[PDB]
C-alpha cells in the first residue's frame, strides 16, 4: 500500500443548478413570523433552542402526517391501529402493506419481520442518527456543525439550498412544518373523536360537506355522550 | 457533575424547556416534591397493606361513614375507634384536618407569625433550624444532600403523574397496575393498554 | 504486630498498611502490586456478603422461617425468571456504580474486615455442616453441646480427612521454621507466579 | 468391598502434601 | 462420593488443565529474557 491521494474530480448524480427564489419578497405574511425575523405572536419565545426544536417536530410530524396519509390510502388502515399488527407476536401481518410491493417484508410461511428484530434494528439506527444529530456520540462529518437544522452539505446531494435562495427556502420548510405539525394535532384529535382514520375522516368530510363535521359528531357526543 | 442527568438544579442552569423565571417557582417546585413524594409513598403503602386504591379511598370516609378507615391499618394492636362506637368521623377529622393543616401551613409561609420565633425565616423552603433535630443538615454536605431530595422530588412527582394517569387509563391502581406489568411485561404495558382500550375504545 | 502464627514471617509486600494484614499470603496470590487493591476488594465483598449470609441464615433459622438450602423452593409472589431478571438488572446496576467508585479511589476498617472473614469461614461452615450431617446450623449447635464429645467435624463422614488437614496445619509452621533457620528463604518462584 | 470416601480423601490430601514438599525439593535443586 | 465423580474431574485436570498451565508456564520461562 502506497499513497496515491488522487483527484475524485466526482460531480453529483443531480445537482440542482441555480433557481434562485421561487417566492415573492415578503415570506411571512402569515400569521406570526419566523424565528430570528420578528417577535413571535402568542407564545412567548422559549428559547434559543426553540427555533431549532420547532423544526425537528415539523420536519418529524410532516413525516407522519405523509406516512398516515400514504398508509390509509394503501391499506385502509388508521395509523394509530397500525402499531397493533406489528407485536412481540404475529408482527408476520405488518409485511405486506405497501401497495404494489413486489416482495413482502415477510416471505411466504415463517419469513417475517419480528417485532423484537424490526425493534432492535429500530433503535441500532434511528438512536444513532437521533444521537449523531445532536450533542450525544460524535461528529461522524465534521464539515457539519451538530446541534443544526440546516446543515446542508451532504445532507443536501441534490444542492436546493444553494440552487435558489436559501432563506426562503428555510421559511418554506419553516411554514410547512407548522402546517403538518397543526394537522397532526388535528389527526389526534379526531382519532380520538371519532375513533377513525384521517382519510376515513376527510372521505366523511367530502361526502357531505354539511354534515360530518366537529359539531356533527358533538350532536352524539363524539361517541361518549 | 453534580447532578448529571438531563436537567440542573435550579442555583446553576438554564432550565432548557421551560425558562426560569420567578424563583417562587423554584419554592413551589421543591414543595410540590415535598408533598407528592409523600403522596406517591402513602398511595403505595395504601395499596400494598389494604389492597385499597388511593384515588378511591376518599369514598371510603364520607359524612355519613367514616368508621371503615379504623379496621384498615395493618397490624394494629386496638382498632383506630372506640371499636362500636366509631367516634372519628368524617366531619370529626376533616374540623382537626382544616385546624391543624391550616396552622402548619400559615406558620410555615408566615401568614401568621412563627410561634416558634427562634430566628427561622419564613419563606425558606430548607430551614435547617428547628426541623433537623438529628443534625443531618448541619453535618455531611449539605448541598449535595439538597441535590439528592431535589431528585427524589422530581422523581415523586413524575411518579405521581403517572399514577394519576394510569388511575384515569388503567382503573385497577398503581401497585395492582406494577403487579401486572411484573407479571407479564410484554403482554401488559400501556400499549397494550392502548390496543385493548383503556375501558374507552 | 502480630501475624498468622508465633515466628511467622510476613511477606515483604505485607507490611501491615491493609487492615487486618497479619501477613498471611503463602501461595503470594497478593505478590502483584497492582492486583493487591482488587483482592482487597474482592476480599470486603465476600466477606460482606458472608456477613449479611450469616445474619439471614441465622435469623431465619432461629425464627422458623424454611430452612436456607430449602428457602428457594418456597412458594413467593414472583417466579424464578422475573426475579433473576430483578436480580440481574439491579445488581448489574449497583455493581457497575460500585466499580466506577473504586476506579475513582483503621479501627472501624480492621473490625469489617475481621467480621468477614469470620463470617465466610462460618458461612463455610454452614454449608459443609448442611452437606455433611443434614442439620442446620441451630440443630448442629444443639446436636453438638448435647453431646460435644462424639458429636463433632472429626467423628462426622469427613472426620479423618479433617484430621489430617489439623495435622498439617500444626505440622506446617514447624517445617516452615526448618526452613527458615536451614535454608536461605531466597526463593525465586512463588506458587502462584502472576 | 470399596474404599470410602473418607480413604480416598485422606490419601488425596496427603498426596497434596508430598507434591507440595516435591515441589520444595525442586525449587532447592534448582538454586 | 469419590468414584462417581473424582475420575470426571482429574482428567481434565491432568491432560487439559495441567497441560495448558505447564505449557504456558514453561513457555513464559523459557522465552523470559535473562534479564
Ligand atoms: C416496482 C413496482 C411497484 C409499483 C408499480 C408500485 C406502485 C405503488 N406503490 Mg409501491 N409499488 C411498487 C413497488 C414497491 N412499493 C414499495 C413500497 C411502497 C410505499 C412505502 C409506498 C408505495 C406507494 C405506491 C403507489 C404510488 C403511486 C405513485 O406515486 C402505487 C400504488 C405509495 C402509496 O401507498 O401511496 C398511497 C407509498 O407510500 N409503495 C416497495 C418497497 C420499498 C416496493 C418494492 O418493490
Ligand atoms: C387536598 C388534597 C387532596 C387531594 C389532591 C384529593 C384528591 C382526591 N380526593 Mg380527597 N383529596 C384531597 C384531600 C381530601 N380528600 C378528602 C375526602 C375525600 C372524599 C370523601 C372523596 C375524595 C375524592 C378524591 C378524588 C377526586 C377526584 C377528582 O376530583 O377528579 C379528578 C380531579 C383532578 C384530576 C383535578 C386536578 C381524588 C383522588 C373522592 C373519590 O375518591 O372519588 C372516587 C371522594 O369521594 N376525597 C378530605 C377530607 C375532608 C381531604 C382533606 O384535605
Ligand atoms: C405495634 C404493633 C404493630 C405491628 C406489629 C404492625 C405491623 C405492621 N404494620 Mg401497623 N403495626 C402495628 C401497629 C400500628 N400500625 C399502624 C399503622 C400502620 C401504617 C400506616 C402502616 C403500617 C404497616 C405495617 C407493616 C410494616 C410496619 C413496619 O415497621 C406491618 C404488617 C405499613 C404497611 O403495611 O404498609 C405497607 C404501613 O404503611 N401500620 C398504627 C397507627 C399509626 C399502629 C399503632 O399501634
Ligand atoms: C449465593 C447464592 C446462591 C446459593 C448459594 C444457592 C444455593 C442453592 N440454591 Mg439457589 N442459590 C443461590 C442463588 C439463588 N437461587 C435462586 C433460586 C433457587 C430455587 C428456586 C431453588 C434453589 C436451590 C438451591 C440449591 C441447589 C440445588 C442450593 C441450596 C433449590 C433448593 O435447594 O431448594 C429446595 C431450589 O429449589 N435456588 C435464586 C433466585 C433467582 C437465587 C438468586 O440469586
Ligand atoms: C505415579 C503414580 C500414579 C499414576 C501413574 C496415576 C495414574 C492415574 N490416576 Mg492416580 N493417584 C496416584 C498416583 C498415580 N496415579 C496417587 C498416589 C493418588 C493419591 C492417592 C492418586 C489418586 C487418583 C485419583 C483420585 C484419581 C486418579 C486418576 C488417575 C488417572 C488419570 C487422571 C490423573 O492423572 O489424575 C491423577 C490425579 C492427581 C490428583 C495427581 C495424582 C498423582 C500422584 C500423587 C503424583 C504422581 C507424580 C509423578 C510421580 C511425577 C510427575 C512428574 C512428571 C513425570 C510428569 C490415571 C490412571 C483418576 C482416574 O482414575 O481417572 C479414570 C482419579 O479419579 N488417581
Ligand atoms: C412542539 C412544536 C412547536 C415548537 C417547539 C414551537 C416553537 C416555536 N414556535 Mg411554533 N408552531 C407550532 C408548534 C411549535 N412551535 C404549531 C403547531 C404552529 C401552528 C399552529 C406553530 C406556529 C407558529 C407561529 C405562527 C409562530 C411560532 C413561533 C414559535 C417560536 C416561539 C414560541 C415558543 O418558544 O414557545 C413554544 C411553546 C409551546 C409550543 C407551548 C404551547 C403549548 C400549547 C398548549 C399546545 C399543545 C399542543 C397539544 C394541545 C398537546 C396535546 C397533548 C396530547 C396528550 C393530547 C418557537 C420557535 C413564533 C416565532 O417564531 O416567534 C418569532 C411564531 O411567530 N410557531
Ligand atoms: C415540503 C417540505 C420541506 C421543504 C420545503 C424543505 C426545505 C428545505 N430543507 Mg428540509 N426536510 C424535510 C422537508 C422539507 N424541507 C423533511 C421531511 C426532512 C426529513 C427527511 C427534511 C430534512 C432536511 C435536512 C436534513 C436538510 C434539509 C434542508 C432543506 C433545504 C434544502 C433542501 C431541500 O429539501 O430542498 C427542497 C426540496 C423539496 C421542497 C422537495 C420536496 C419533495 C420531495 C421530492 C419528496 C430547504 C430549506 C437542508 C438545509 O436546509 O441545509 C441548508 C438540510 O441540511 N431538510
Ligand atoms: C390543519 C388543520 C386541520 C384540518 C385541515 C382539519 C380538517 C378536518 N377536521 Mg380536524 N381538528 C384540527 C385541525 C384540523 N382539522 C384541530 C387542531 C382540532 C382540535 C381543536 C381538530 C379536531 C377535530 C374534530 C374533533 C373533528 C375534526 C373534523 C375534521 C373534518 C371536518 C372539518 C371541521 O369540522 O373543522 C374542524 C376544524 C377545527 C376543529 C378547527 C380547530 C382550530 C383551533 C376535516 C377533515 C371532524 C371529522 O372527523 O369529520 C368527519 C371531527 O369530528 N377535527
Ligand atoms: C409543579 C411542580 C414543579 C414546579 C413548580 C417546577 C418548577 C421548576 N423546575 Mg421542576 N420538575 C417537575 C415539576 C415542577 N418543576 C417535575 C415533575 C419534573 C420531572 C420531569 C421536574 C424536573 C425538573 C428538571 C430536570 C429541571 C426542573 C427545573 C425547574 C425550574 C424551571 C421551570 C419553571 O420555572 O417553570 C415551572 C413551570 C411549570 C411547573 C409548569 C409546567 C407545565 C407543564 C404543562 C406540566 C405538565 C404536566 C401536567 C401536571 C399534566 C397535567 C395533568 C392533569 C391533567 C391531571 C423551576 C424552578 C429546571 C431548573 O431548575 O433549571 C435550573 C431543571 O433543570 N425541574
Ligand atoms: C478443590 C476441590 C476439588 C479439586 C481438588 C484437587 C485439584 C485436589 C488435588 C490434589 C493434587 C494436585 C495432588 C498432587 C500430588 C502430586 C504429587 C504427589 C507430585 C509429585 C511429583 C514429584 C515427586 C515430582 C518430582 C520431581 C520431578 C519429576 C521434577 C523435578 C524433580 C523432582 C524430583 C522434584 C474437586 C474439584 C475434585 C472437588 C471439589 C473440591
Amino acid at each position: 500500500r502506497r499513497t496515491k491521494a488522487s483527484v475524485p474530480a466526482k460531480r453529483s448524480a443531480f445537482k440542482a443548478n441555480k433557481f434562485g427564489s421561487l417566492a415573492p419578497p415578503d415570506l411571512y405574511p402569515e400569521f406570526g413570523t419566523y424565528p430570528g425575523g420578528g417577535e413571535s405572536p402568542v407564545i412567548p419565545f422559549g428559547s434559543e433552542k426553540n427555533a431549532e426544536r420547532e423544526i425537528i417536530h415539523g420536519r418529524w410530524a410532516m413525516l407522519g402526517v405523509t406516512g398516515a396519509w400514504a398508509a390509509e390510502n394503501g391499506t385502509g388502515i388508521p395509523w394509530f391501529t397500525a402499531g397493533t399488527l406489528c407485536t412481540p407476536d404475529d408482527c408476520t401481518a405488518v409485511a405486506d402493506k405497501f401497495p404494489g410491493a413486489v416482495a413482502p417484508l415477510a416471505p411466504a410461511g415463517s419469513g417475517y419481520p419480528n417485532f423484537w428484530a424490526v425493534l432492535a434494528i429500530e433503535i441500532f439506527l434511528v438512536g444513532s442518527a437521533e444521537c449523531y444529530r445532536t450533542g450525544l456520540f460524535e461528529n461522524p462529518f465534521p464539515e457539519l456543525t451538530q446541534g443544526d437544522v440546516t446543515p446542508g452539505g451532504r445532507f443536501d446531494p441534490l444542492g436546493f439550498a444553494e440552487a435558489g435562495d436559501l432563506e426562503e427556502l428555510k421559511i418554506k420548510e419553516l411554514k410547512h412544518s407548522r402546517l403538518a405539525m397543526f394537522a397532526w394535532l388535528g389527526c389526534i384529535m379526531q382519532a380520538l373523536a371519532t375513533q377513525e382514520g384521517p382519510i376515513a375522516n376527510w372521505t366523511a368530510h367530502v361526502a357531505d360537506p354539511i354534515h360530518a363535521n366537529v359539531l356533527t359528531n358533538a350532536a352524539k357526543g363524539f361517541k361518549f355522550y | 457533575d453534580i447532578y448529571p442527568e438531563f436537567g440542573t438544579y435550579p442555583g446553576g442552569g438554564e432550565s432548557p424547556i421551560i425558562p426560569f423565571g420567578s424563583e417562587k417557582n423554584a419554592e413551589r417546585e421543591v414543595i410540590h416534591g415535598r408533598w407528592a413524594m409523600l403522596g406517591v409513598t402513602g398511595a403505595w403503602a395504601a395499596e400494598n397493606g389494604t389492597g385499597i386504591p388511593w384515588f378511591t379511598a376518599g369514598t371510603l370516609c364520607t359524612p355519613d361513614d367514616c368508621t371503615a378507615v379504623a379496621d384498615k391499618f395493618p397490624g394494629a394492636v386496638a382498632p383506630l375507634a372506640p371499636e362500636g362506637s366509631g367516634y372519628p368521623s368524617f366531619w370529626n377529622v376533616l374540623i382537626i384536618e382544616i385546624v391543624l393543616v391550616g396552622a402548619a401551613e400559615a406558620y410555615r409561609t408566615g401568614i401568621s407569625d412563627s410561634p416558634f420565633d427562634d430566628g427561622l425565616t419564613v419563606g425558606d423552603v430548607n430551614p435547617g433550624g428547628r426541623f433537623d433535630p438529628l443534625g443531618l443538615a448541619e453535618s455531611g454536605d449539605l448541598e449535595e444532600l439538597k441535590i439528592k431530595e431535589l431528585k427524589h422530588c422530581r422523581l415523586s412527582m413524575f411518579a405521581w403523574l403517572g399514577c394519576i394517569f394510569q388511575a384515569l387509563a388503567t382503573q385497577e391502581g398503581p401497585i395492582a397496575n406494577w403487579q401486572s406489568h411484573v407479571a407479564d411485561p410484554v403482554h401488559s404495558n400501556v400499549l397494550t393498554n392502548a390496543a385493548k382500550g383503556f375501558g374507552f375504545y | 504486630r502480630e501475624l498468622w502464627y508465633p515466628g511467622a514471617v510476613a511477606p515483604e509486600y505485607l507490611n501491615g498498611s491493609m487492615a487486618g494484614d497479619y501477613g498471611f499470603d503463602p501461595l503470594r496470590l497478593g505478590a502483584n502490586v497492582e492486583t493487591l487493591p482488587y483482592l482487597q476488594e474482592a476480599e470486603l465483598m465476600n466477606g460482606r456478603w458472608a456477613m449479611a449470609a450469616t445474619a439471614g441464615i441465622l435469623f431465619t433459622d432461629a425464627t422458623g422461617l424454611p430452612k436456607w438450602w430449602e428457602a428457594g423452593a418456597a412458594d413467593y409472589g414472583y417466579d424464578f425468571q422475573t426475579l433473576v431478571a430483578f436480580q440481574v438488572v439491579v445488581m448489574g446496576v449497583l455493581e457497575a456504580f460500585r466499580v466506577r467508585g473504586l476506579m475513582k479511589t483503621p479501627d472501624k476498617r480492621v473490625k469489617e474486615v475481621k467480621n468477614g472473614r469470620l463470617a465466610m469461614v462460618a458461612f463455610l461452615g454452614m454449608v459443609s455442616s448442611y452437606a455433611v450431617t443434614g442439620l442446620s446450623p441451630l440443630e448442629a449447635l444443639e446436636a453438638h453441646m448435647a453431646n460435644p464429645q462424639a458429636v463433632n467435624l472429626f467423628t462426622s463422614a469427613v472426620g479423618g480427612e479433617s484430621v489430617a488437614f489439623i495435622a498439617f496445619l500444626s505440622c506446617a509452621p514447624t517445617f516452615l521454621l526448618a526452613q527458615k533457620t536451614l535454608g536461605d528463604g531466597k526463593e525465586e518462584f512463588r506458587p502462584i507466579p502472576w | 468391598m470399596p474404599l470410602s470416601d473418607t480413604q480416598v480423601f485422606t490419601a488425596l490430601f496427603v498426596a497434596l502434601i508430598t507434591g507440595i514438599l516435591s515441589l520444595r525439593l525442586g525449587t532447592q535443586l534448582y538454586k | 462420593m469419590a468414584a462417581s465423580l473424582l475420575p470426571s474431574i482429574f482428567v481434565p485436570l491432568v491432560g487439559l488443565v495441567f497441560p495448558a498451565v505447564a505449557m504456558a508456564s514453561l513457555f513464559l520461562y523459557i522465552e523470559k529474557e535473562q534479564v
